[PDB]
């Protein structure tokens, strides 16, 4: 590696931390000052913001690691907890996003059947169920020592995932294959319904389809490269015939992909809170 | 830091709050329809297809409606009209045969459509007493013959051209005289569209 | 017609698991807290339990926690007390008092009728010295009840109550919060006093007043009664 | 119908009034005499404020 | 003939005017800037709040909203005491009995329904329903536990008799809707505010108009007696409160500001009679010095129209209700 590229990564991490912190704190302040929540939209929309705030705390450790010339000035306990926090944050975000998607499908493609299926209590129950299932699934790494004392450096392995399990691989494959399909469908169907003729306002239709395309593009970019890479790398890394240049390009790709997945944390509050006209009035009030 | 009695009072207040929340969630998923008219317009036929305010309830395809009918409340409208802001729709009525002058009907439509508190609510206009209009036209600044097919279209145009906010406001129109169990379908469709418009917002979608 | 009838008495062997029921009638039973005050045969009252309106605030006294359980049958308007391991010291009459708590309410206003039970063989202290007072129907009796901890709470209330059990009947409320007069009680009775010092005053006494007077505190659970002050002649 | 208006208006005529100066003086005298008992006018210490916290 | 009657009424009213209240009261010291801070926020309702009334013990209050509920609040602790469901969701008025046993609630159903708060049954039950009005019921006030004064949209105010349910008297002098009702401190006279841009001085004992007060230019929306019992204040739709005089049959002074265009929805007084609160549609209430006519403060805390306003009997707090379901207890 080189110092300049490392400084680039550190600069991005600092900027991302700043944006994530400010955006998610403002989002939770808005949600608390809008505690009405008569519909199950705000339940998911707040749980996602809580997951993003939990996300915020992880980033400074990576910032320190990058800036401190690829060195880890923290303990084994912290190294073991950071990976758990990061892998709980990413999948909790994924599943709350796909629950947002499913709710938006039920609310616009079946407006009248869902009237008895969109109670604000099933939202909390399902969201807590997802929380607990993710916690159970990510219990394993919470007792896995991560020590690489090469020489002063103990390399925090479960920060830029490098090792292989292949059952972690099948687990992540089955854990991502469902949200991807659900979020692609629930939105393609909403596009089809909103385009094939309604007496709804035209401008509102155009804005809705534009926003759906933007949201699905962000979801498809800030999450698919990571899984695709992880899979192809691990099925390609520990095979006899890997060169050093192959190793360095794989390392760089892993860096960029994990960085991308971190990005969402900052991108998400903007899209799901500020752009919405549901409480633009309150947002302007704080101006 | 509270007496026993104060704690029991707090528990009672929390139970009151829980019941209020449950009732609000129950009553926020029911469609409310103000129902204006013009007198002899024929509101009776609509109300029987399904001193003060009058209220009706019916259920169609797992949906619960409530048709308030102000009707015979003879007082200033500007004083109590704002109580009905937020109704899902407005079932205006008018009789074709009354061309009792239709100028009063059109003035009332102009006041209701072109009003604050209602600048975003769809108006499900009805056109009842079709048959008697047809027989009367058969014998009895309008260009065109005295025929039903084009006269009905001209009347629809005259009523629809009083909406200055020609965009963002929808005014459905439907003819009916035999009450052939269709007048609930029209209302159901317009209510579906208003529900979807209210679901695009609130879902932050936007 | 606000009757409140009980059933479940009899003679029980030691260690038993008997169960009592109290059928409400003619009031909104679902919004009243319910207690289970008792009374040993030749003794004074003693609070036993409490289940709030909208169950889930159950309390018990000592000597019952773990062996008694109270349950509320809301839809059928019925109240249960489920006992276990009954010792010979549990024999007493059992009452079914109601109470409702909100700003300005009068708890303990209607009592049940009774259930003769004969099993086979940091609290607050309230003192009612000078029992068995003899008086003529003329006038001017003054019953005195004294406490240990001051009952004048910081908000302003003085949670002290008075009850009267005429010979052969069930107790009824007279004075709640030390100065307020319960409904249906003639204006002869008056209560007054300061912290740790109270005195019920009866003027123009007549025949119907003869009985026993009990003073009770409601500052903190467990609610504790006094010894009683019987009135004679 | 107009007759009743006539009697009402003539009864209105039948009343007697006081000078505006005296009425204003009475109003201000009452207000200044009761001034000290207006917690909204002169704020009270936080000791006798039930609503603080 | 009546034309010269009203002309000579004007002549006598002017002849009894010799000095403006402002000229007399200029020399008094101004009240100074007014501190007001929201001490409590009562948050139970789910729709627009339309009226409220303070209990006579200065601690309990009742509010009425369009979700078909009356709620009895304990203002010191913001607790809920009672929640009364209604048969008609369209309410426009509310009142608290001076004894504290009954509350009333009218609306668009034309019926003044009186409720019973202290029953052996344990709940609140409709003691009676008063019928006989042909238009929406706008205001209702209690004289005692067995009498009540209502004010409806059928142009008439009527005095009832709760036991029998009949109408003891009917007051018929307006020519437009009547939207406001005010009761004298001794409960022998009362005034009402109608959409004629006028207000009248009734007489409970014999039921006949005594003085007709005019000078506004639009629909009077609220009215309130001066605590002395010799003056009252009215709020209208032309952004202008006024203070009239009973003993002089005249208007005394006007409270208008060039930056105020919206309409007044409620007025009241302070215990001594120096301030004059007034709700507005600007979403905010104002405090007017009642002699200098100069403003003395603003109460900006509501996110929608202010629809009701009341000052406790001991003059220690102020309550405002708005179309966002939120009652605020200022101080």
């Amino acid at each position: 590696e080189t110092p300049l590229e490392n400084m680039l990564f550190a600069s991005f991490y600092l900027l991302d931390f700043i944006l994530a912190l400010v955006g998610n704190t403002l989002a939770l302040w808005l949600f608390i000052r809008d505690h009405k929540s008569g519909t199950p939209a705000n339940v998911f929309l707040m749980h996602l913001a809580v997951a993003d705030l939990s996300c915020v705390l992880v980033l400074p450790t990576r910032l320190v690691y990058h800036f401190s010339g690829n060195h880890w000035p923290f303990g084994e306990i912290a190294c073991r907890l950071t990976g758990f926090l990061f892998y709980l944050n990413m999948y909790a975000s994924i599943y709350f996003l796909t629950c947002i998607s499913a709710d938006r499908f039920l609310a616009i493609v079946h407006p009248v059947k869902s009237l008895k299926l969109r109670r604000p209590l099933y939202a909390h129950l399902a969201c807590a169920f997802l929380w607990v299932v993710v916690a159970v699934a990510m219990a394993p790494l919470l007792v896995s020592p991560q020590t690489v004392q090469t020489n002063h450096t103990v390399v925090c392995l479960q920060l830029y995932r490098e090792k292989a399990s292949h059952h972690a691989l099948v687990s992540l494959a089955v854990a991502f294959t469902f949200p991807f399909i659900t979020t692609v469908t629930c939105y393609l169907l909403i596009i089809r319904s909103l385009r094939q003729g309604l007496r709804v306002e035209k401008r509102l239709k155009t804005k809705a389809v534009r926003m759906i395309a933007i949201v699905l593009a962000i979801f498809l970019v800030c999450f698919v490269p990571y899984h695709v890479n992880r899979s192809v790398y691990v099925l390609h890394y520990r095979s006899h015939g890997a060169s050093c240049a192959t190793q360095r390009i794989l390392a760089l790709a892993n860096r960029i992909t994990s960085c991308l997945t971190s990005l969402n944390g900052a991108l998400d509050p903007i899209m799901y809170f500020f752009v919405a006209e549901k409480f633009r009035h309150a947002l302007c009030n704080l101006l | 830091t509270l007496s026993a009695e104060d704690k029991a009072a707090v528990e009672r207040s929390k139970m009151i709050d829980r019941n209020l929340r449950e009732d609000g969630e129950k009553a926020a998923r029911e469609v409310k329809l103000l129902l204006l008219g013009a007198g002899e317009s024929g509101k009776s036929t609509i109300v029987k297809q399904m001193t003060g305010i009058v209220e009706t309830h019916f259920t169609f395809k797992d949906l619960h409606f409530k048709m308030f009918d102000v009707g015979a409340q003879r007082s200033e409208r500007k004083k109590w009209i704002h109580c009905f802001e937020g109704v899902t729709a407005i079932i205006f009525c008018v009789a074709l045969s009354d061309y009792n002058r239709m100028h009063e009907s059109m003035k009332l439509f102009d006041s209701i459509c072109n009003n604050k508190w209602f600048t975003d609510t769809s108006i499900i206009l009805f056109l009842n007493k079709k048959d008697l209009f047809e027989e009367k036209i058969k014998k009895s600044e309008y260009a065109g013959s005295n025929t039903y097919e084009e006269a009905a279209a001209y009347i629809q145009c005259q009523f629809e051209d009083l909406n200055k906010r020609k965009d963002t406001k929808e005014i459905y129109t439907h003819f009916t005289c035999s009450t052939d169990t269709k007048n609930v379908q029209f209302v159901f469709d317009a209510v579906t569209d208003v529900i979807i418009k209210n679901n695009l917002k609130d879902c932050g979608l936007f | 017609d606000v009757q409140l009838v009980e059933s479940g008495g009899g003679l029980v062997q030691p260690g038993g698991s008997r169960k009592l029921s109290c059928s409400a009638s003619g009031f909104a039973f679902s919004s009243f807290g319910m207690h289970w005050v008792r009374q040993a045969p030749e003794k004074g009252l003693e609070w036993v339990a409490y289940i709030s309106s909208g169950s889930g605030t159950i309390y018990y006294a000592d000597t019952v926690k773990g062996r008694f359980t109270i349950s509320r049958d809301d839809p059928k308007n019925t109240l249960f007390l489920q006992m276990t391991s009954l010792r010979s010291e549990d024999t007493a009459m059992y009452y079914c008092v109601r109470s409702i708590y909100y700003y300005g309410s009068s708890p303990f206003d209607f009592w049940g009728q009774g259930t003769t039970l004969t099993v086979s063989s940091s609290d607050i202290v309230m003192t009612q010295a000078t029992s068995s007072v003899p008086v003529t129907p003329g006038e001017s009796v003054s019953i005195s009840c004294r406490s240990s901890k001051s009952l004048l709470h910081s908000n302003g209330n003085t949670y002290l109550y008075w009850f009267l059990q005429r010979p052969g009947q069930s107790p009824q409320l007279l004075i709640y919060r030390m100065s307020n007069l319960a409904s249906g009680v003639p204006d002869r009775f008056s209560g007054s006093g300061s912290g740790t010092a109270f005195t019920l005053t009866i003027s123009r006494l007549e025949a119907e007043d003869v009985g026993v007077y009990y003073c009770m505190q409601h500052l903190e659970y467990p609610l504790t009664f006094g010894a009683g002050t019987k009135l004679e002649l | 119908q107009a007759r009743k208006l006539v009697e009402q208006l003539k009864m209105e005529a039948n009343i007697d009034r006081i000078k505006v100066s005296k009425a204003a003086a009475d109003l201000m005298a009452y207000c200044e005499a009761h001034a000290k008992e207006d917690p909204l006018l002169t704020p009270v210490p936080a000791s006798e404020n039930p609503f603080r916290e | 003939e009546a034309e010269q009657l009203k002309n000579q009424i004007r002549d006598a009213r002017k002849a009894c005017a010799d000095a403006t209240l402002s000229q007399i009261t200029n020399n008094i010291d101004p009240v100074g800037r007014i501190q007001m801070r929201t001490r409590r926020t009562l948050r139970g309702h789910l729709a627009k709040i339309y009226a409220m009334h303070w209990g006579t013990d200065s601690r309990l209050l009742v509010s009425a909203s369009q979700d078909g509920k009356l709620i009895i609040w304990d203002s010191y602790t913001t607790n809920k005491v009672h929640a009364i469901p209604l048969r008609s969701s369209w309410v426009m008025t509310c009142a608290y009995a001076p004894s504290g046993n009954y509350v009333a609630c009218g609306g668009l159903d034309n019926i003044c329904s009186i409720y019973n708060l202290k029953t052996r049954e344990g709940n609140v039950r409709v003691s009676r329903e008063l019928a006989g009005h042909t238009g929406y019921l706008s205001c209702c006030r209690f004289l005692d536990d067995n009498q009540i004064v209502t004010s409806s949209g059928d142009t008439t105010c009527a005095l009832w008799d709760i036991e029998t349910g009949q109408q003891t008297t009917t007051f018929t002098g307006h020519t437009g809707d009547v939207m406001s009702l005010s009761l004298a401190p001794d409960t022998r006279l009362f005034v009402s505010g109608a959409c004629d841009a006028s207000a009248k001085l009734w007489d409970v004992r014999e039921g006949m108009c005594r003085q007709t007060f005019t000078g506004h230019e639009s629909d009077i929306n609220a009215i309130c007696f001066f605590p002395n019992g010799n003056a009252f204040a009215t709020g209208s739709d032309d952004a202008t409160c006024r203070l009239f005089d009973l003993r002089a049959d005249q208007e005394l002074m006007t409270y208008s500001h060039d930056n105020i265009i919206c309409g007044i929805t409620s007025v009241s007084f302070s215990k001594s009679g120096r301030l004059l609160l007034a709700g507005y549609d600007d979403f905010n209430c104002n405090v007017w010095d009642a002699l200098k006519a100069d403003r003395a403060g603003v109460l900006a805390g509501h996110d929608n129209r202010v629809s009701c306003l009341g000052v406790t009997d001991d003059g220690m707090a102020v309550a405002t209700g708005s179309w966002d379901s939120f009652l605020k207890i200022w101080n």
